């Protein structure tokens, strides 16, 4: 009571302007008593913060704090009997209402676990409020401090600085755990230290549950077994083992019997059971269409560009949405296009045949708009119907394109020229042929693929590129694009979409489809030879999985010849295995299925199992997967039909076995050409969940809904504790029950007690002791708008629009300014179509729902005949509505089709209007918006609007005034969710939730637990504890590179020295092991600290893995309603409905440790037990083993004294390990020749270069930001890809696919661009800064104009070096620009004006001059900050040809323009400068009109040279000496041999060398480093400091003799 | 020398010619002389006897 006189005088400076602060103070000043002064004098600090969130938003503050059912009864509204919630502020108007809550936290950890409760308690209120007929718009407020306006921010901290003492004195002068959470809530801004000591100052109560744990969970562990008793125990165990279970035939391994595998493989692969045909082109359906196109074309124009010019003007005229709908704005320019076609027949005598049937119109056809082929008679009828509907359609919309419009056009009279219907009949009669047909739903003649010469097989893949390109840009067609005519045996194809593809100079193809977007379609493929049509088929495949072969004929025709030249030792074997392999490489890409991906991955385990000497017993019943179709057989007869061909013949087919292994391994990895994409994601999560639950209910531990806070009931407790003591049963001497999870409790005791003493090869000495934005919901992971945000931006948009027309009183909403807000905060008609069409269809289907419910809510905001019984509601509509609730979710599969036509087509009444009214005053969108779909042809959405129109959705209390758990909701800042007293299993606030997701690996989809925000801060502690303990260990290699490198360096020399080296695995290492095992291991460790020799307490870790024992794995919401419709997981649902029928949304468990949570806390457990088992063979089989570990794969190398007699060594080695629930997977294979570790296979004397993971990884992953960044990634993957020695010829054909993906993409070409061609040696010597010089001086082929800039660089660089200053004032000379800095340097070094006249004349046209390319400061600063501080691809390349060919360049002034507009402003300069290299280097006088971009190349040459001389060499300067056969397969090792003229340790000096360069950029965000750091900051294409702080990072390059000796040399 | 198996065919044990820096067996010795005299495993010449 020492501050109580200060308190009333402290807070008098807050004026009660309203009635909300007057009633507070007169019951504050009138109570000089500390007992209500901390209840009624303390609830004011909430009431000042709550008022801020009502002055900002539109709001009326709640002064009574009362219920919601009677806040709707103040208006005249019938009772809905809502649940009882209390709002801290509302605002109602009409029949919409704005609940706004208020809550404030400081730390983020207990903020999001208040936001996720508030949003769920608000959205569990709409469903009872929907039935009364009023919808809500709910908001929340995130506040991380106090920022009030009504006080002046200098007295509110005096509250929590002077009320923090009054409660300590108030309860010391005169309830238990409700005290210190108040302290952690009231305090100052918390720069709070988080560590393992944070757990220590909690309360630690008990539960009367952990005693029945400890009766089952620490009993057998005594942990100090004497080390002279374990040996005599294990001798009895082996004496039992060999006499007991081995000789009676229960051992798990065997001796491979190397002929029986190649009797087994024939019945494995050659499916003689089924009825497929041998001919490969027949069974598959797209191989047939390649074969039918490619033998119709091999054995064998100013008006055209005028037509395409007005077509590309129509493409710009469409994207403005100006003719009040999307129907007549398309027939209008249909009329324009048909008039411009009929104004060709009045020109030359012949043009529509000789120049148009060879181009854009086939028989009865026309090409227009988005992509539509329109096919003339039908088109002709439509225009006559539209002019019949309207007497004078084209008199005002003829030139409404002037006013309120662009008013820049080129259509001269075709706008107004009425198409003479008595004229087009002649043209429609002239060209007549059979119409396009597009199918749904005997003998062979296919010319026998092995019987074709070695040229006409390339003409398969060059039809495959051209069919794949027309597949890919069938994604680019606009994702709305509704047709003009809508609506399964065989369909004659009236109008449909279209893509084109050229083959030769007369004939083209077509590609016809109906559905736009990224799903599966029903395609059809035509040719057009000289006008004649010929149908060639139909197929059914999926677009975005064909991105692999888009331009890469030369890649996939160079590696099917690289891989063959490995077999020049049996020439007859090569000339047969050549023309069988290329059929396989066609057969994979022409049928990408996961199954003939999984099968080809499954042969790198069959192949170790035949070079080695012991294979596991069950593996041949695992390499088979049944052919679900009749297309996965013709691939599974060319793979197995190859391994029978060259693994084993009946004769001695073991001539050169090493290359046989190499060439079969790069056929097992020929798997990887198929795109990892998970073909549909609602059939991926069924598999993910079904793999999650089946090792769990088989053992019996899964439960249903827990409490999520603390307690468990008794029946739920019993299954948990019974799983606990059933996990630990497994007595030591029974060979049955060995495929069962858990540990033998008596064997783990020796395993830890021998670890206490120092006899394992590792021991616990444990240096440097360890004790030192939007975030989604957790039931739908992997998605891009989770269900919480899809309403939150709705409420934000409604609150933003509700205020904008109440400031002035417009009361009319604009149909683009109501789409201007959502499309802005998700990611002026031109700016919309700039940033509308840069979405994906996954987001277009969300943008439609947001537009939908926002316009419905706005219609409800100002709002204040059912006798269409064609089909009786009596049994249809009412039931559908009730079952499906709201109209928005109503299905279309309940009715027929024509009923949607006839029930829509009731007459005009009060439901409708005319003049669709593009201004649209509010209160009419329930009748205006319906007519816009009454006039456009769609019916179903009009049915939903007609239904949503017609009403068719229907003192004790003062002792309680101290803060109790009934007194929680009195405050916003109370922080109810706070950790205050942890329990045996919980943390009083949460229970460590998770959520499910998959990972998209190659063969089998891996699950991955997305965790919540408290769970990450409670997982990182344990994970870095194990990272601290395993740091002092010696055998793991998971986080440390160095020990992994020592393991590889051991494996190389120990394969070559006659060892017996294994390669293990562990089957379902994730979902078998449990946190209880980690508890029973962490009880009896010692870990004595080197600083203070004592036994440390691990209680802060022992009391947090108990939290991980009881996790709460969710279910995904996308699987809870697909299993609800209709498979042992499905039985697990449909036996837990005959209990209390709530859905099983939570599975508290015993045994998961999902792959990626507790990862390093099995990195030690995979090491302690491995050293125990690696001690078990030093003592009972007198050898000296050594066992590495990468937490999922092992290798236990074994030496032998003084060749597989000792199966007893290995079959015993499994038998102990299954006693510790470390199983050995049937994928394991052990012998003495091939051994593996993290997929780096070490064959005898060498390494297998493994060509087809790198090329298959570089053909994919083309990620697009800018066409300079995309020539960084693929240049780096070429730098690694020569470190395994592919060739240079495969390297120089990735680098034209990456060049022509740009030269197709509108950008054109530029002299840096993609990386160079004809590269031979310089991958060894030099980074990306060197290769550009060999690219630029490849243009100057006579080498007579960059010689002088090299001589000037010889003048400069010897002067700028040490021992001399020679203009170290260049910091300001560079910043003049680029164009004139060389004009300083050359006359510095000294020559005439004529040298600058003949040098500065060369200019390359740039595009990122003033700003850089935009599509929705250098990169130097973002490069330095990352040293300072710490979707499908084939739809992410289309956004690099859709938002780049449109407006993407910027000027120095405010503005933007096109690219074709810039390239239209350049002349023709034939006089020998443009004739150096065409279209790349220009003259000077040809750059008159466009003159503000052009830098020289020669300045870039000079800056690259002075960069490279800094970075290496002093030999970049010389003229290239002309170069200097060995066998084609003699490859060997080289080292980089670089001479670097800096000194190292640049980790800090780059920061200290910007003060002399640019001070304020450093403010807000050695010996030779400084003169070539200002030669980096002025552009982007240079890259020094990314290559001086790192190193070359491979340094071990291996290359052919014929492509390392053939190269040049550049000496000094 | 290195490991006691044939460098070429991997699955033999006995009666091996001590070649340059790698073993070689009598079975696979016949299948190298018909191509040329230079080897194709270490790329250095070999003894004939
Ligand atoms: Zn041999
Ligand atoms: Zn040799």
């Amino acid at each position: 009571d020492e501050y109580v006189q200060e308190l009333k005088g402290l807070i008098r400076k807050h004026i009660p302007d309203r009635c909300e602060f007057a009633h507070q103070k007169v019951t504050f000043l009138s109570q000089v008593h500390p007992s209500p002064l901390l209840t009624e004098g303390f609830k004011l600090l909430s009431s000042l913060v709550e008022l801020e969130s009502c002055e900002a938003h539109a709001c009326q503050a709640n002064t009574d704090q009362r219920f919601v059912d009677v806040i709707l009864s103040d208006n005249g509204i019938l009772c809905p009997t809502l649940p009882k919630v209390i709002p801290d502020g509302f605002k109602l108007t009409g029949k919409t209402l704005i609940l706004l809550e208020t809550f404030v936290r400081v730390n983020p950890d207990e903020f999001e676990k208040k936001w996720k409760a508030d949003m769920s308690k608000l959205l569990n209120l709409k469903h009872d409020l929907q039935k009364s007929g009023v919808t809500l718009v709910p908001i929340v407020d995130g506040r991380s401090n106090y920022n009030n306006r009504f006080v002046a921010d200098w007295v509110i901290e005096r509250m929590r600085w002077l009320l923090i003492e009054i409660l300590k004195a108030s309860k010391s002068m005169l309830e238990d755990q409700e005290y210190q959470r108040l302290i952690h809530s009231l305090s100052n801004v918390k720069n709070q230290s988080l560590g393992l000591e944070n757990l220590e100052h909690l309360k630690r109560n008990s539960l009367d549950y952990d005693e029945r744990l400890n009766e089952s969970l620490f009993i057998g562990l005594k942990g100090d077994i004497r080390e002279s008793t374990v040996r005599e125990e294990l001798i009895k165990l082996k004496m039992w083992f060999k006499d007991e279970v081995f000789s009676k035939g229960l051992g798990k391994f065997k001796l491979t019997d190397r002929r029986e595998l190649l009797e087994s493989l024939s019945s494995l692969g050659a499916h003689l059971d089924s009825d497929v045909s041998s001919c490969p082109f027949c069974n598959n359906k797209l191989m047939e269409i390649v074969y039918n196109v490619t033998f119709s074309s091999v054995e064998r124009t100013n008006i055209e560009k005028h037509y395409l010019s007005v077509l590309s003007l129509c493409n710009k005229i469409k994207g403005l949405k100006v003719f009040n709908t999307r129907r007549n704005t398309l027939l209008f320019l249909d009329l324009i296009m048909v008039n411009l076609m009929v104004d060709i027949s009045e020109s030359c005598q012949d043009a529509i045949e000789s120049l148009r049937k060879s181009g854009l119109i086939v028989g009865q056809m026309v090409m227009l708009v988005n992509d539509r082929v329109l096919d003339i008679l039908e088109a002709i009828k439509l225009i006559r119907k539209k002019i019949g509907t309207n007497p004078n359609w084209v008199k005002n919309c003829s030139k409404i394109l002037e006013r309120s419009h662009p008013e820049i056009w080129l259509q001269l009279n075709t706008l107004i020229r009425q198409p003479d219907f008595n004229s087009l009949i002649s043209i429609a009669q002239y060209l007549v042929s059979d119409r396009p047909i597009m199918r749904y739903s005997k003998i062979c003649r296919h010319k026998l693929f092995q019987e074709m010469s070695s040229f006409e097989q390339m003409r398969l893949f060059k039809t495959l590129s051209s069919i794949s390109l027309s597949l890919i840009n069938s994604m680019k067609t606009s994702f709305s694009s509704r047709l003009l005519v809508n609506e399964f045996g065989n369909v004659r194809l009236r109008e449909c979409y279209a893509q084109r593809f050229y083959l030769a100079e007369s004939l083209v193809g077509f590609l016809f489809y109906q559905k736009t977007g990224e799903r599966s379609r029903c395609y059809s493929v035509y040719l057009s030879d000289n006008g004649v049509m010929s149908e060639q088929g139909s197929f059914y495949c999926d677009p975005k999985r064909f991105f692999l072969p888009v331009f890469s004929d030369e890649v996939l025709a160079g590696m099917c010849e690289e891989m063959t030249s490995w077999l020049d030792f049996d020439t007859g074997l090569m000339n047969d295995t050549g023309p069988i392999l290329r059929l396989l490489v066609l057969a994979i890409l022409c049928s990408p299925s996961k199954r003939n991906q999984t099968f080809l991955q499954g042969l790198r385990y069959f192949l170790m199992a035949f070079a080695n000497q012991i294979h596991h017993i069950d593996l041949i019943s695992k390499l088979v997967v049944e052919c679900k179709s009749s297309s996965e057989v013709v691939v599974q007869r060319l793979a197995v039909g190859l391994f029978i061909r060259l693994l084993g013949g009946e004769s001695d087919a073991s001539s050169f076995f090493s290359r046989r292994f190499k060439y079969l391994l790069n056929v097992s990895y020929l798997c990887h050409l198929i795109t990892k994409e998970t073909p549909d994601r609602l059939t991926d999560q069924i598999k993910c969940f079904e793999k999650f639950i089946e090792p769990k209910v088989k053992f019996g531990c899964a439960v249903v809904n827990p409490s999520l806070n603390g307690k468990l009931t008794v029946d739920q407790e019993d299954i948990m504790i019974n799983g606990l003591k059933k996990f630990f049963s497994k007595s030591l001497r029974d060979t049955e029950d060995v495929q069962t999870p858990g540990v033998c409790k008596e064997l783990l005791n020796y395993c830890v007690s021998l670890f206490n003493r120092g006899k394992l090869k590792v021991s616990g000495e444990l240096k440097n002791n360890p004790f030192r934005v939007v975030i989604p919901k957790l039931d739908e992971l992997g998605n891009i708008l989770s269900t919480y945000d899809k309403e939150k931006l709705v409420s934000a948009c409604v609150s933003s629009m509700a205020e904008r027309f109440k400031t002035k009183g417009r009361y009319n909403l604009d149909p683009e300014s109501t789409d201007y807000l959502i499309l802005k905060n998700l990611t002026s008609q031109e700016e919309l179509s700039l940033m509308y069409e840069t979405l994906t269809e996954e987001q277009v289907e969300s943008f439609n729902e947001i537009k939908y419910d926002v316009q419905v809510a706005l219609a409800k905001m100002a709002d204040n005949s059912p006798f269409g019984v064609m089909k009786e509601i009596r049994a249809e509509v009412s039931l559908h509505e009730v079952k499906d609730f709201d109209p928005d979710v109503l299905p279309s599969d309940v009715y027929k089709e024509l009923c949607d036509a006839v029930y829509k087509s009731s007459e005009k009444c009060n439901f409708f209007l005319e003049e669709v009214l593009d201004v649209c005053p509010l209160g009419l969108l329930l009748k205006n918006l319906t007519t816009s779909s009454y006039m456009e042809e769609e019916y179903f959405m009009c049915f939903k609007y007609l239904l949503i129109q017609g009403h068719f959705d229907q003192a004790d209390k003062l002792d309680k005034s101290y803060f109790t758990n009934a007194a929680l909701r009195n405050l916003c800042f109370y922080s109810e969710d706070s950790p205050t007293e942890f329990t045996s299993i919980s943390s009083n606030s949460g229970n460590l939730k998770f959520g499910l997701s998959y990972k998209e690996q190659v063969g089998s989809n891996r699950e991955l637990y997305v965790g919540d925000l408290n769970t990450k801060l409670m997982t990182r502690l344990v994970e870095d504890f194990s990272e601290a303990v395993g740091n002092s260990m010696k055998y793991t290699c998971l986080n440390s590179e160095k020990e992994f490198e020592r393991a590889i360096c051991d494996m190389k020399m120990a394969v070559n020295n006659g060892d017996l080296s294994c390669s293990y695995d562990h089957s379902k290492w994730g979902p078998t092991m449990s946190p209880a095992l980690f508890l029973a291991l962490l009880q009896m460790l010692e870990l004595r600290t080197p600083v203070d020799r004592s036994k440390i307490d691990l209680d802060s870790v022992k009391s947090i893995l108990k939290w991980h024992l009881h996790k709460v794995v969710e279910v995904p919401i996308n699987v809870a309603e697909a299993y609800c419709i209709g498979s042992l997981s499905e039985e697990f649902f449909h036996q837990t409905m005959q209990l209390s029928g709530q859905i099983p949304s939570h599975i508290m468990s015993v045994l998961d440790m999902g792959q990626g949570i507790l990862h390093n806390t099995s990195d030690l457990y995979g090491l302690i037990t491995e050293q125990f088992l690696c001690y078990a063979l030093d003592l009972l089989y007198d050898v000296i083993p050594v066992s590495y570990t990468s937490s999922d794969d092992q290798i236990t190398l074994v030496k032998t004294p003084s060749a597989a007699e000792w199966l007893e060594m290995i079959c015993f080695h499994e038998f102990l390990s299954s006693k510790l629930n470390k199983f050995v997977s049937p994928k394991s294979v052990i012998g003495t020749f091939v051994a593996e570790f993290k997929s780096r296979f070490f064959v005898m004397g060498e390494e297998t270069p493994l060509l087809t993971k790198f090329v298959s990884a570089a053909l994919h992953n083309v990620k697009c930001k800018t066409p300079t960044q995309l020539s960084e990634t693929i240049d780096t993957i070429c730098d690694q890809c020569i470190a395994n020695g592919v060739s240079t010829k495969i390297v120089a054909r990735i680098s034209k696919r990456v060049n022509q993906l740009i030269r197709y993409s509108g950008y054109g070409d530029t002299p840096f661009g993609a990386i160079e061609d004809q590269d031979v040696k310089d991958w060894v010597d030099g980074s990306r800064g060197y290769r550009l010089q060999r690219k630029i001086e490849a243009i100057f082929y006579d080498d007579k104009e960059t010689s002088f800039i090299r001589n000037c660089a010889r003048k400069v660089f010897n002067d700028i070096k040490r021992g001399r200053i020679f203009e170290e004032n260049l910091i300001n000379l560079i910043g003049r620009g680029g164009d004139e800095a060389l004009t300083g340097f050359l006359q510095y070094a000294g020559c005439s004006e004529q040298e600058v006249n003949r040098v500065l004349n060369y200019r390359w046209v740039n595009l990122s001059s003033f700003g850089d390319l935009r599509l929705v400061v250098p990169t130097l600063i973002k490069t330095l900050q990352s040293k300072l501080s710490r979707s499908s691809v084939a739809s992410g390349f289309i956004g690099f040809c859709k938002s780049m060919g449109s407006k993407c360049v910027r000027d120095g002034k405010g503005g933007f323009l096109y690219i074709k507009e810039v390239y239209s402003g350049i002349n023709v300069c034939i006089c020998e400068i443009c004739a150096l290299k065409p279209k790349i280097i220009y003259c000077n006088d040809s750059l008159n009109k466009v003159s503000q971009f052009s830098k020289p190349i020669l300045w870039d040459y000079f800056s690259l040279v002075l960069t490279n001389a800094c970075e290496l060499g002093e030999w970049v300067f010389s003229t290239v000496k002309e170069p200097q056969l060995n066998n084609q397969n003699f490859f060997w090792a080289v080292k980089p041999k670089v001479v670097r003229q800096i000194e190292d340790q640049l980790g800090m000096n780059h920061v200290l060398q910007s003060i002399r360069r640019n001070y304020p950029v450093l403010f807000d965000e050695l010996k030779f480093l400084d003169v070539c750091i200002a030669l980096d900051m002025m552009n982007e294409n240079l890259g020094i400091i990314s290559h001086l702080l790192k190193t070359r990072d491979n340094s071990v390059y291996i290359v052919k003799q014929s492509d390392c000796a053939l190269a040049h040399i550049r000496q000094s | 020398y290195g490991r006691y198996n044939c460098k070429c065919c991997w699955f033999a044990d006995t009666n091996l010619i001590t070649c340059n820096d790698h073993y070689l067996c009598l079975r696979c010795h016949q299948t190298m002389l018909r191509n040329s005299e230079l080897c194709h495993i270490c790329w250095k010449p070999l003894p004939t006897s």
